[PDB]
């Protein structure tokens, strides 16, 4: 381990970290969390900026990812903020009604930004939805109806037969 | 039984259990709960 | 020159039953373990941890362990007169002059019995001769003249690896004694090699150790050396939790009843520095009330204070008030604070603990907690005034606890949709949250869910019982 | 030495005839309650 | 001989809480001092009060005075002993010397105590020991004084026991359980009423009256409260001598709120000017006014805050807090809206959480008696 | 109703089983005849719930 | 409602008073509240269990 100082090594965690934060992962952050701590809160921007970041992602703002484009090239950290704006995008199409009334363009037009392509466009017509009269819903109904079955009886009742069955042969 | 890592290792207290479901509460301040009467 | 005697009685108390009685238990018996002297003998040991061991002072040097350890001969039937010469050679610490003889001369002491005479067969007996004198020397790490010493000690220690490896040659089932004694002294192992420094192919050791333990004597050995292994990957970086991630081998009849108990305590905190918070808080919850006793002196404590950092990380925790031991009290005068600044909202407050505390922060070294502790105080004021309030206003919540737009109590909303407590949505014009609680959500055929696993535990706790009455 | 471990090893199983032993005890027992 | 000194557990009260008069303790405490010639109002008062200008010589010619009648108990207690009398001599110095630890400090406590605390031979040689520690430790903050010595008096007096002193047991015990907050005890060991009318250990049976409302408006149920106050009326005098109480209890027994604040706070001025409730009124305030908002929400469900504004005044974000963490104080089982403005009353118990209980104490007692079970193999 | 009113005075037993030290001659054993009764009867019960179920398709 | 003379619910939204009862489950009460007394019977007898381990 006795090695020169490393020259990349600040941005080359950042690199692993932000195409970590691109692809989603939830415990490799933080063994990058456990395996150099201390350089984290005092100094290293190219991991204290992305640390933070992710504070501030799952604090509740995907306007800082554009405040903080403000400035992250980063010796080309922008293919992996162009990912980030892709899971941007793609967690809007998940998070944007999940359990919502309804939204109308110009929700659209903040939480997503580029205020119309044909790829918002796309996911009117990709997610399976209804681009209602300058207006939106995720359907007629939104949750497809739920009664389950209308009949929680009888799956219990074979539960039942293995549940005697197994008080059965015992004592 | 020490086997493990760790050989480097109600007078006014139990009030305070009820009392740490209270110290974010009106200390007691007494006379706010009592002019909260007369402002109207 | 009168307290001696103390140690040489239970010294002839110890390897009576070690030494002979457990040799017996070994000749013929084990049937599962009837080497109930193995268990005496760690009972015994537990009693040299308590006391000091045999000699490390004693008003005296040296006197015992160049002693007992010649002659044992296990021959024709007088070597009770060899047991003769261990009990009357106490003449020498009370009437003669003491000498110093060990840590120094035991290179021949140990083997001495070996080159006795061709003694006996089993390994029990080579594991006493090698333990039962150098766990009375691993207790006095003072790194002067004292600690290389417990390092060539465990060196022998790892020739008794090598002579638990080829001897008996194949399924002699002494193992029964000798992981029951390598657990502890496995566990020393690790202690003196890092006193000094990370333990580096002594991983490879334990990797090997681990393997030859794997099927032919799978018999406390895999748990206890796993757990070596854990704290090993616990006190050093963390890559090879991955390990356990597609190797998960960790299931015993989980033995020593308190092994098993802060075995989960550690994967515990595995999953606590992985990621998670439900099956981490149950099984720190597991090991919490499967605390053994206390009657060891504030040793669940520091790791208690460690054990709840994720009940903690909940946000629905009160003051935790009722494990406090008073010598406790003057380390958790942070921690005290810590769990103060979680019944309160305030952010200045959030980060002045922070600011007033770093550094035993930093004894715990877990900055998981603080990387979503400000996230667990959003979390419990939108559980309060979510489960408070039928139809809130996400203004009357923001400008509650300072968020100062509509947009951003949007995207908590939204994230607490995501992360799924309340039904609660938005008025959409410009906000203005329209939501209801959830009473009249279901009682009756829903316990009656639940209920076919609370009985099929009860009849597994039946049937375990029962095969706990098989045992006498 | 290849199968030269198995039948010893399932001497290991012989806790059978200890449980069986209070089984067979019980048998005894109430067999001879019965009996009484 | 013990209501001047519980007028000294008053004053170190009055020294200790209210800061509003910050010499009056040593104003009628000094008065109480040079007489009865108590020396401990300046021993305590040299202590805990102030940092006394002079009044050095014209009270240690007292405790000159004071070691005058200590000596001529110290010389009464050889030049009596020679009759032979079995502990009365002993008797004659646990008087005067239990008053003179009522003069002075835990020297008179040493001196008296422990020396006629062994010997102990009858029925009054053991109660006055009793009594004459739970007064000390009534008077400062001690716990193991007046309840251990209440203990003994519970294995070494009673034998079963008389009819009036183990129900003055009773009092002194129902004073701990005012003291600290145990609400139904305190009550149902003050039930009896019919012998304490007043003895030489209450100086003010009032204050006893003051101590029965301040708990059976808590703890008392209902049909408990008619019980009480209504179906008799033997603390209905010396209370209709205090009309407010009696009001305020039938008040209580009526839902009416703005008189609740009223006389509340009458009840918790005396509760920061009454002794043995400073550790303790903050519960007071809430779980009186969460004992009147069940029943309130008992009414009916469709409620608002205006119909309990009428009673409230302005209590629109005063409930915000107040009611929103009695929903977060894990009590008052309700739903509540803003601008729909729902209230829910609730709760039948045949539900959940009674079919909960037996499994949430056996899963801990569960794998406790089932590791208790795994000692038992290896 | 019965198999309530007669299992209070089945808890009646291990207050007597709680003899602190040892103060009982042999188990004096009022274990059984709520076991077997619960057992067979809500078996009974159990296995009514299916007959209708049973019958029923 | 207090003094329990009368069953029932209130109004003040809609105005629309409705009477109903049902309190006595005894299948639910006498015994979950024995199962709590059997509890403590068990924790009465953890004592023979602390006694016969140590």
């Amino acid at each position: 381990e006795q090695l020169p100082e490393s020259a990349y090594m600040h941005q080359l965690l950042g690199l692993n970290l932000l195409f970590l934060l691109s692809q989603n992962r939830v415990a490799e952050f933080h063994t990058e969390l456990e395996r150099l701590p201390a350089k984290d809160i005092q100094t290293n921007v190219y991991i204290k900026h992305p640390v933070s970041l992710e504070q501030y992602l799952m604090e509740g703002s995907y306007n800082k990812v554009f405040l903080a484009k403000g400035n992250i090239p980063a010796e080309s950290y922008t293919f992996f903020i162009d990912i980030l704006l892709d899971t941007i995008r793609d967690e809007i199409a998940g998070c944007i009604e999940k359990a919502y009334e309804k939204i109308l363009f110009t929700e659209a037009t903040r939480i997503l930004f580029f205020n119309t392509p044909k790829k918002m466009t796309d996911y009117a017509k990709k997610r399976g939805w209804v681009l209602g009269p300058n207006n939106y819903y995720s359907f007629a109904s939104q949750q497809q109806k739920p009664e389950d079955t209308t009949i929680p009886s009888t799956e219990l009742a074979k539960q039942v037969i293995e549940y005697a069955r197994q008080l059965e042969m015992i004592v | 039984m020490s086997e493990k890592k760790q050989p480097v290792d109600e007078d006014n207290w139990d009030d305070d259990n009820v009392e740490d479901d209270f110290s974010n509460q009106l200390r007691a301040e007494l006379e706010k709960h009592g002019y909260k009467m007369e402002t109207s | 020159p009168p307290p001696p005697p103390a140690p040489q009685d239970v010294e002839m108390k110890e390897e009576a039953a070690t030494g002979g009685g457990s040799t017996g238990e070994a000749d013929g018996k084990t049937a599962a373990a009837a080497a109930e002297h193995s268990q005496r003998e760690l009972d015994t040991v537990t009693l040299e941890d308590i006391k000091e061991h045999v000699k490390q002072l004693e008003k005296a040097v040296s006197g015992k362990e160049p002693r007992f350890v010649l002659r044992a001969l296990r021959m024709l039937p007088s070597t009770s007169r060899r047991l003769n010469h261990y009990v009357l050679y106490k003449a020498v610490q009370g009437f003669f002059t003491s000498n110093n003889a060990t840590r120094d001369f035991l290179l021949p002491f140990l083997e001495e019995p070996m080159d006795t005479e061709a003694d006996l067969q089993f390994r029990p007996r080579t594991g006493k001769a090698a333990s039962t004198p150098l766990l009375p020397e691993v207790e006095a790490y003072l790194q002067l003249l004292v600690v290389i010493f417990m390092m060539n000690s465990k060196r022998y220690k790892e020739a008794q690896k090598i002579s638990d490896d080829l001897m008996q040659k194949i399924s002699t089932q002494n193992r029964r004694a000798l992981d029951l004694v390598a657990a502890k002294c496995y566990y020393y192992h690790a202690r003196v090699y890092e006193f000094l420094d990370k333990l580096d192919v002594v991983r490879s050791f334990l990797h090997a150790r681990l393997r030859t333990a794997t099927l032919r004597h799978d018999a406390d050995g895999q748990a206890t050396l796993l757990n070596l292994l854990l704290r090993n990957y616990l006190h050093y970086s963390l890559y090879d939790q991955a390990e356990k991630l597609v190797s998960k081998s960790v299931f015993p009849e989980q033995a020593n009843n308190n092994e098993w108990a802060r075995y989960l305590y550690y994967t515990g905190r595995i999953k606590a520095i992985q990621l998670e918070y439900s099956e981490a808080r149950r099984t720190m919850t597991n090991a919490l009330r499967k605390a053994p006793q206390h009657t060891a002196v504030g040793f669940k404590q520091t790791v208690h204070k460690l054990l709840i950092v994720v009940e903690l990380l909940l946000g629905e925790i009160p003051d935790r008030l009722q494990f406090r031991q008073p010598s406790l009290k003057r380390s958790l005068m942070p921690y005290f604070l810590l769990t103060q600044a979680v019944r309160t909202g305030n952010l200045a407050k959030f980060n002045q603990v922070l600011d007033q505390f770093g550094e035993k922060f930093q004894a715990d070294g877990t900055y998981t907690l603080i990387i979503r502790l400000r996230h667990n105080v959003i979390k419990t004021g939108v559980r309060m005034i979510s489960l408070s309030y039928s139809r809130i206003s996400l203004a009357d919540i923001a400008q509650k606890l300072q968020l100062d737009s509509p947009e951003d109590a949007e995207f908590i909303v939204a994230k607490a949709i995501r992360d799924g407590v309340i039904e609660a949505s938005i008025n959409h014009e410009k906000g203005y949250v329209q939501s209801k609680e959830m009473i009249d959500i279901y009682s009756t055929r829903e316990p009656q869910l639940a209920f076919h696993q609370r009985i099929s535990f009860c009849l597994d706790i039946h049937n375990m019982s029962v095969k706990a009455m098989r045992f006498p | 030495y290849l199968s030269k471990i198995e039948e010893l090893q399932l001497i290991v199983n012989d806790k059978s005839q200890n449980l069986r032993r209070l089984q067979a005890q019980r048998n005894e027992l109430n067999a001879k309650v019965r009996l009484l | 001989p013990k209501n001047p000194d519980l007028r000294i557990a008053q004053l170190r009260f009055l020294l200790s809480l209210p800061e509003h008069r910050g010499d009056a303790a040593v104003r009628d405490e000094l008065m109480a001092a040079v007489r009865d010639n108590n020396m401990a109002p300046y021993y305590e008062a040299l202590c805990k009060s102030l940092d006394w200008q002079i009044d050095v010589d014209l009270l240690n010619k007292m405790k000159k005075a004071n070691e005058d009648e200590l000596k001529r108990l110290d010389e009464e207690l050889e030049d009596a002993e020679k009759n032979l009398g079995e502990s009365e001599i002993r008797d004659a110095m646990m008087a005067k010397a239990e008053y003179l630890c009522r003069i002075g400090d835990k020297e008179g406590a040493l001196t008296a105590f422990r020396k006629t605390y062994d010997k102990t031979v009858a029925l009054g040689h053991r109660l006055d020991i009793v009594f004459y520690l739970l007064r000390i430790g009534l008077f400062y903050m001690d716990n193991d004084l007046i309840t251990r010595n209440t203990e003994k008096a519970k294995s070494l007096i009673e034998e079963g026991g008389d009819w009036d002193r183990r129900n003055r047991l009773k009092v002194y015990q129902g004073l701990y359980c005012v003291a600290i907050r145990d609400f139904k005890q305190a009550a149902e060991l003050f039930l009896d009423t019919v012998s304490t009318f007043t003895s030489y250990e209450l100086m003010d049976y009032k204050t006893f009256v003051t101590y029965t409302v301040y708990v059976s408006m808590i703890a008392l149920e209902r049909p408990d409260l008619r019980e009480k106050v209504i179906k008799g009326a033997e603390i209905l005098e010396v209370l209709h001598s205090l009309p407010a109480v009696r009001q305020y209890l039938f008040s209580l027994y009526e839902c009416r709120y703005s008189v609740f604040f009223q006389s509340l706070a009458v009840v918790e001025q005396e509760m920061k000017k009454d002794w043995l409730f400073a550790p303790h009124y903050r519960y007071y305030v809430r779980e009186m006014r969460i004992h009147a908002y069940s029943q309130l929400l008992e009414s009916y469900r469709s409620l608002t805050l205006g119909y309990m504004a009428e009673a409230f005044g302005v209590g629109v974000e005063f409930i915000d807090q107040e009611l929103s963490r009695f929903i977060a104080a894990g009590r008052l089982h309700c739903k509540i809206d803003k601008v729909n403005e729902i209230v829910e009353t609730n709760r039948p118990d045949s539900k959940n959480w009674q079919y909960q209980e037996t499994i949430k104490k056996g899963d801990l007692l569960l794998n406790r008696v089932q590791k208790l079970s795994r000692v038992i193999n290896m | 109703n019965y198999n309530k009113a007669v299992e209070e005075e089945d808890k009646m037993t291990p207050e007597q089983l709680a003899i602190k030290n040892v103060g009982k001659q042999d188990p004096k054993r009022h274990l059984e005849e709520h076991v077997d009764v619960l057992m067979t009867s809500n078996i009974v019960q159990c296995l009514a719930a299916m007959l209708d179920t049973v019958v029923f398709k | 409602i207090l003094d329990k003379k009368f069953h029932g619910i209130l109004d003040q939204g809609e105005g629309v008073l409705i009477i109903f009862d049902e309190p006595p489950v005894d299948k639910t009460y006498e015994a979950a509240l024995e199962t709590i007394q059997n509890m403590s019977k068990v924790v009465d007898s953890l004592y023979n269990k602390a006694k016969k381990l140590t």
